[PDB]
This record gives C-alpha cells, sequence and structure tokens, in this order.
C-alpha cells in the first residue's frame, strides 16, 4: 500500500549488511562510505514513496546540521537529503554492534 | 482490554492496613480522602497488570492477590529467609517465580540483566502482558518540570520510591512539538495522496453537465498543502472550469481528494474539538510552516504559555486520553473550576471508550452520573 | 572573441637561457627534448592568465613578456636594489604594480592577505581573468597517489613554490563523480516523471488516428505506471492520445538529455579501448568484459588511467595546457589522441608538449620546436 | 657535504630542478647500482628518443651477470639488442 520510513531503514539496514558481508568492511573508515553506498541505492525514486516515508513517524524534518542541508530550491532534494542524514545517523548506531556481528562472524 | 481486575486484596500494605477492592469490567471512580493509600493502591496496580512486578522488591506487604476477570489468580508473598527477602509471584496457571529482594536491587543499581531477562520470560511464557494500563501520575506538574520523557520515570522513582512504575505522560512543552509534528505529517500525507491520484488517475483517464457541476463544485473545496505546486495544479483546474467517463474519473479523483483531506485532519479536529468544549471565549488552533496556539474572538493570535494550570491539566489529560486496555487516573480534579469537573468523565468517556477506565478522585464533583460506579475506600488498620 | 596568448619572451629565465616563442590561435603542439624548459613556460603561461602573479616572487628571470592576441602586453621584471627584491608587473595599457619578493614570500608562509587583495584588485580591474586556463600536469600519478585541495601544497613542497595551481582528477574521483552524476540524473528523471504528471493531467483536463496510438505503444519501453500504461496499450479522442504520444516522447528526449553527457564520455573512453568496454550497468561503473563478467576501475593499466584522466577533465571543461600527453600509452593511442581530444574539446587553444613525436601524427605544421638560447 | 647539479656556467643548484626524465634516471640508475634478477617495469616513462636508445646499454653496463627482464611500450627501448624482443599476445578465452 504505502512505503514507511521503517521500511526504507530496514532496506538500508539490510543494504549496509550486504555490503559488509561482500567488500569486508572491518572498521568504521570504510564503513563512512559504505553507510553512504548503501543509502544512495535505496533512497525512494517515485516521489509518492519519498512524500509517504517522510510523512510517517519516527524521523524528524528538520536538519540538525544545517551545512548538511544543501543551498538549492529544490523542495524534494531536501527532504531526500534529511532521509539520507537521518538514515546515516541512525545507521551509525548500529554501525558498531554491526561491525562485531561481523567480526564474530568469522 | 480482556482480562478486566475483579477483584484486589492487598494484606498489610505498609505494614499498617488491609484492603480489598472490588472492581467492575466498566468505570471504576474510587472517592477517598488523601492518605488513603489509593496512590499506592494505583501503583500497585500497574505494577501488576504491565508485567513490571520487580519493583514490587522495593514494596513492604504480606500477601496481595489479584483476581481478573477470566478468573487468573495472582498472590505475591514477602517472605524472607536467613536475614533475605525472597517475593513468591505464583499464578493460578500452576507455574510461580521466586526471588531476591536483594538481587532486584542490585539489578536496579546497575541500571544507574539475567533477573530482568528471568521476569520477561515469566511474564511471556505465562502471557501476563495481555492487556497493558496506563498510568496517569497526581504529579503531572512535576513532569512539566523536567520538560515522552524517559528520564521522569527516573526523577520520579528517585522522589518516591523505587516502587513507582514506568512514567510514560506528556507535558505541556511536549505536545506542543507533538501537535507540530503531527499536522505537518499529515500535510505531507496529503501531498503523497495527490501524486498517488496523479499517477492512478493518469492510468485511470488512459483506461453530463451535472458532473461539470459537481466538479466546479468540488473545485472550492488550513487545509492546503505542503506542496504547493499541486495547489497550483488544482488552481489550473478551477480556472479551466471557469473557462464523459473520463470526467467521471476526474469527480472521483477530486471526491478522493476531499475526502483524504478531511481524514488527515479528523483525529487532530476530534482533539481541537476536545479541547475546545470546555474553553470558552478562547480557540486552541493550527493557523498559518504549521502553528499551534491560541486564538482570540479580536483576531488575536497568543502562545501556550498563558495557560493556566487548569488549562494545562486539560490539555495534558484530552491528549493523553486520545493517544491511547485499562487507564488509571490518578486525581483529575486537581485546579479545576466545578463544573469543568462535572463535565471531565463524561467528556473522556466520550473520547475513551471500549476500555477499564479506573479514576481516583477526592472531590466529589467528577463523580456525577456514575453514583453507581462511586467505589469508597476504606482502611482497614491491622 | 577571446584572448588568445600570441608570443611568450622569457628573458634569462634562471639566469641560463633567453626563450621565444610564437604560437598559433589553436593547437601549439611544442616540441623538445628533456631540458628545454617546457614545463618552464607551462607554468609561466598558467601563472600569467589565470591571475596567479604572486608565483613569480618565486621565480628567477630577468624579463617575462606575454603577448595576447588581441595585442595586450604584459612584462613582468625581477629588480632588486638596496638588497630587496621588486616585482615589476608593468601592462601595456599604462597601469602597473610592484611589490616586494620577501613581503610575498611572509604572506606565503602565512597561509601555511592584503598583498593578495591587492593582487585581485589589481587583476580585476584591469580584466585579466577573462580566459582561465587549466593546467594539466605531468605528474598525475602524484594526484593519484593523494578535485583534490591539498595536492597544490604538496605539489609545490616538491616541485617549487613557482608551481601553479594544481585541479585534475585522480580514477577514485572520476569514479565518484561519474556515480553522482548518474544518481543526479535518475532524481532528474523522477522529478520530470513528477512535472509529466502534473502537466499532462492539467492537459487532458483541457482536452475536453490508430497510427499516433501505434506510434505510442511501438514507443513504450522500459517507470512503473508507465509499465502499465504500456500493458494497457497493448490491450473525438485523438487530442488526448496526441498528449499521450507527446509527453511519451518528451519523457524519452529528457532521458536521453539526461544521459547525454555520460554517454558522450563513455563513449569517448569505449573509442580507445577494444578487448574491455567501460559501462554503467545497475549504480556501479566499472569495466564490462566480452564475457559479461564485471571488474572495478583498479583493474586498468597506467595507460587507460591516463585516458581515463585526461578525457574526464577534457569533458568537464578558454585555454588548455597539456603537460605530456605521452605517458604510459602505447603508439596507436600517441597517434589518435590529439584526434580525439580535438573533436572532443573545440573552441579552446590547446597547448601541448610531448618529447615524442607521435602524438603530432596529422598536424605536423603545428609543431613548433622549441630551443633554448643558453647566454 | 652537498650534492647537487654543477651547470657550466659555475652555478650551483639543488636536486629540486631536474626534469622527470632526469627524476627517471635519477631513480632509475641509483636502484641499478644497488643491486639476482632485475624486473624493469616500463622504462620509458618522460624519455625522449635519443635517451630510450641508450638506456637498456647503459643499464646492462651497470647490470652484468643477472637476468634482465624489462616490459616496454616504445619499442626504442629495445634497440641494439633486437634478438632478444618477445612479443607477447594474451590467449582469451
Ligand atoms: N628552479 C628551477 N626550476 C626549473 N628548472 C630549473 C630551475 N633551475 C634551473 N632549471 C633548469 O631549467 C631547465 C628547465 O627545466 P624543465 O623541467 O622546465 O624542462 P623540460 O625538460 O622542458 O621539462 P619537462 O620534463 O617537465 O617537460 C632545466 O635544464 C633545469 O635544470
Amino acid at each position: 500500500s504505502n512505503m514507511t520510513y521503517n521500511n526504507v531503514f530496514d532496506h538500508a539496514y539490510e543494504m549496509l549488511k550486504e555490503n559488509i558481508r561482500y567488500d569486508d568492511i572491518r572498521d568504521t573508515d570504510d564503513l563512512h562510505d559504505a553507510i553512504h553506498m548503501a543509502a544512495d541505492n535505496a533512497v525512494p525514486h517515485y516521489y509518492a514513496d519519498i512524500f509517504s516515508v517522510m510523512a510517517s513517524e519516527g524521523i524528524d524534518l528538520e536538519f540538525e546540521d544545517s551545512g548538511l542541508m544543501p543551498d538549492t530550491k529544490d523542495v524534494i532534494r531536501i527532504l531526500q537529503a534529511r532521509i539520507y542524514e537521518q538514515l546515516t545517523i541512525d545507521l551509525w548506531e548500529d554501525a558498531e554492534d554491526l561491525l562485531n556481528e561481523y567480526l564474530e562472524e568469522v | 482490554a480482556i482480562r478486566t481486575i475483579s477483584k484486589i486484596e492487598l494484606s498489610k500494605i505498609h505494614n499498617r492496613y488491609n484492603l480489598t477492592v472490588d472492581f467492575f469490567n466498566d468505570l471504576n471512580v474510587i472517592h477517598g480522602k488523601n492518605g488513603a493509600g489509593k496512590s499506592t493502591l494505583i501503583h500497585v496496580i500497574a505494577n501488576i497488570v504491565n508485567g513490571d512486578f520487580i519493583r514490587f522488591a522495593f514494596l513492604i506487604f504480606e500477601e496481595i492477590k489479584a483476581t481478573y476477570s477470566d478468573g487468573l489468580k495472582i498472590v505475591i508473598r514477602r517472605d524472607k529467609i536467613d536475614e533475605q527477602s525472597f517475593i513468591s509471584v505464583t499464578l493460578s496457571n500452576g507455574k510461580y517465580i521466586k526471588f531476591a529482594v536483594g538481587e532486584a536491587m542490585a539489578t536496579v543499581r546497575e541500571i544507574e540483566s539475567m533477573l530482568a531477562m528471568d521476569i520477561d520470560k515469566f511474564v511471556k511464557e505465562n502471557e501476563l502482558q495481555k492487556v497493558r494500563a496506563s498510568y496517569f501520575p497526581a504529579f503531572r506538574t512535576m513532569l512539566e518540570a523536567w520538560s515522552y520523557n524517559r528520564k521522569a520515570s527516573a526523577f520520579a522513582r528517585e522522589l518516591f520510591g523505587q516502587f513507582l512504575p514506568s512514567i510514560n505522560y506528556p507535558s505541556p512543552m511536549e505536545i506542543e512539538d507533538r501537535l507540530r509534528e503531527e499536522i505537518r505529517r499529515a500535510q505531507l500525507g496529503i501531498a503523497a495522496y495527490e501524486s498517488r491520484t496523479f499517477s492512478e488517475s493518469f492510468v485511470k483517464v488512459f483506461s453530463t453537465g451535472e458532473l461539470l457541476k459537481e466538479i466546479e463544485g468540488l473545485a472550492i473545496a488550513i487545509k492546503n498543502g505542503y506542496y504547493a505546486e499541486y495547489s497550483k495544479v488544482y488552481e489550473e483546474i478551477r480556472s479551466l472550469i471557469n473557462r464523459s467517463g473520463a470526467l467521471v474519473v476526474y469527480r472521483d479523483a477530486l471526491r478522493d481528494r476531499q475526502d483524504y483531506q478531511e481524514k488527515a485532519f479528523s483525529e487532530i479536529d476530534n482533539y481541537m474539538s476536545s479541547v475546545n468544549s470546555f474553553l470558552e471565549d478562547k480557540e486552541m488552533a493550527y493557523d498559518f510552516y504549521p502553528k499551534v496556539g491560541l486564538k482570540f474572538p479580536d483576531g488575536s493570535w497568543s502562545p501556550i504559555r498563558v495557560l493556566s494550570s487548569g488549562e494545562r491539566q486539560l490539555l495534558t489529560m484530552l491528549y493523553a486520553a486520545s493517544k491511547m486496555a485499562i487507564v488509571l487516573i490518578d486525581e483529575p480534579e486537581i485546579s479545576l473550576h466545578i463544573d469543568w469537573q462535572e463535565d471531565l468523565l463524561k467528556r473522556m468517556l466520550s473520547q475513551l471508550s471500549g476500555r477499564q477506565i479506573i479514576v481516583c478522585t477526592h472531590s466529589p464533583s467528577i463523580a456525577t452520573g456514575y453514583e453507581d460506579f462511586m467505589i469508597n475506600i476504606s482502611p482497614e488498620f491491622i
């Protein structure tokens, strides 16, 4: 029916797990680019889905870092950048235990 | 709810008195003067129903019996062996758990987890968390002081003892942010239904004068969307109307847009009507980023800081009644005029139907119209 | 139209030699052996054209004359009086600025700004930055080692402070740039989808042959609603069909216009490469072997990496100064590099300095042989 | 001690002033002296034709009694020892 923020975050979590499993990211330095690699293929690209994800709970609509927000008049790119920033913020919390699970996997 | 509370028997709680209260499945208006242990009884119920029996390790008692409607009996006893107290939580199903008080105290100072996992396994394998009870404390001004907040539970357990349950109650300084977030999220939901309606109506159009008149009436029908470009496409539709099957599809799309427009804001319009039912000569509304606040018949706007403790109690109680099982309210008569105390239960019973509503009030003005539900507490001193 | 450089005269540069070079309007192919001062001329041109006159305080010379195409002459002299060196930048129009060498050295060690602002005011009030020249260094493997902004300080650390500003892309940055451009083009397509939806909604509401329907069915290719539209097409009203066909044609045209810049760069790269094709299948960007196997852009040899770093920095482009484009290249690529870059970079002054004459095939009339007249 | 470049005019300059080919010759002729099997990859980087026709002869004067395997793209390295050329073509599958 509709796509929420939790489904997008689960898809990004699955993509980050797949990137860690495939590319063999061992520390946070490689994971700083792996998180963007997982996030930029999981962001919605049908407009409706974007607004449905942004209209759901769990994710705020303001930038804690004003410099991370791009300087443009495209509103949908601003909301997509907010999605990317919130996804990076929420995945950096789980990055440590994902790294620990990968270390315990091998 | 399913397992409503039928009868609770507390024996020698705090070594002072015995108390046995029978509850109905419906409203339970407990009326009694301060010092009756009403607050204690509410904390006992909230620490029984919501599966947080570990807080009973911080309570001095002899025998606590809780009977639900279906027939489940919970017997809690505090017995000490070799200078160490053990709490025995014996259910009617056959299983029973026992644990040391000092182990729970050490676990609580650890939070400052084996027993917590044991309690979770016990309440999960016996299914003791079917019905969750919400706790409305009588000290919600303290929750306004440390402005749902999660450190407020630790503050209240710090100054009221560790028997106090989890505190999940909204402050006046949090519901403003919650209302602003919900209004903007509903506007974004309207914009997403606009884009879905556009794609679906494109597919459906790809496949009388009354339909044109209905489209002209629906063109005129704040509730403006966040994506104003779709409001401009609607302006262009109104301009074209000013200048068969596809017209039927257009009419259906406009009708669905109007219906979703009403449905997105209906929950907050219900909460606003619930607030404005009490308030006179002052309207709380969301006039325009969304601004939420008071309005006057003079047209002046004002922040939510002018509100009195009475109106703050109504805001914090009507928001925490709309956002809802068993509901336990402690002292709803605080800082309220007598007419609002008369109509408060009728308003909350109109907005909270289908759940066991237990209220504890010191003023009998709260219990008008429900005098058959008035259970009078009486401490039987040991 | 553009102030191209016509003739540069260097007198007693490094107290070693005199050099006077006349340039054509396009394709200045300087050919000479090592030690002839080619890069000593490219650095001078890049420090004259782009307004970087402060680098001339780090150069030992006697007289430097720069003549443009319109007739503007810039004469730079390094004269020292009473143990203090002064650089006199005298323009042909009458204006002239002078400054102490030690003041500029102190300003440069300060960056490690009054004179910098004075130089900026001098080059802004005379309009010396109409044409900006891009510099392709001969040490681009060092740029692969570390556009990067610290590379200027690293290269000036190990090549001296006369060296101009280094703005050149590494392979792992053209990889990041291509991935960013593909993501931006996908976002552009999606926004054109929603704009097309709203405008076609309005136009179909404004509306109230089988060949047009057949053309619309043929033009359908695959983004989810368009698949349903193609499925419905597979299973009076002429104006709405015309609107549908125009919307589909505009969607296809916008997809081509969004991807045309990267399809041009991919075609330019895959023109040289033979047993390996570079493409952007799904975003991962990399090689595509004829077996269908994929490989990262790290498998490429030094030759192919030089072609990647030169074709991207020619597509993302005035005056272009290329130093030694024959590095690590086979002879056929040396034969075809100038023809490919002249086909892809038209309308600018292409100055190249090569040690191998194989680069200058087919343009032998443009081969200007440099010769240092040692004092 | 001070190692540098002496121009015929008598001026003295540091080793920063060398071009790309002179830097390649400094890095190549020094590691050839402090030497087994020598595997050289692309010795023709930034060298004109006259130095490419003699670099292999000079390094063979430096390296005697050792197996030399070089790989080049320009055939000007291969002159003077043209009987030792091994053309290579991969066998694709
Ligand atoms: N500070 C200096 N910077 C550069 N060259 C200097 C300097 N001092 C003396 N020279 C000499 O001036 C000449 C110019 O060297 P340069 O690197 O420009 O020549 P090139 O062989 O044409 O260059 P490249 O190999 O980079 O194309 C050389 O003979 C060099 O030894």
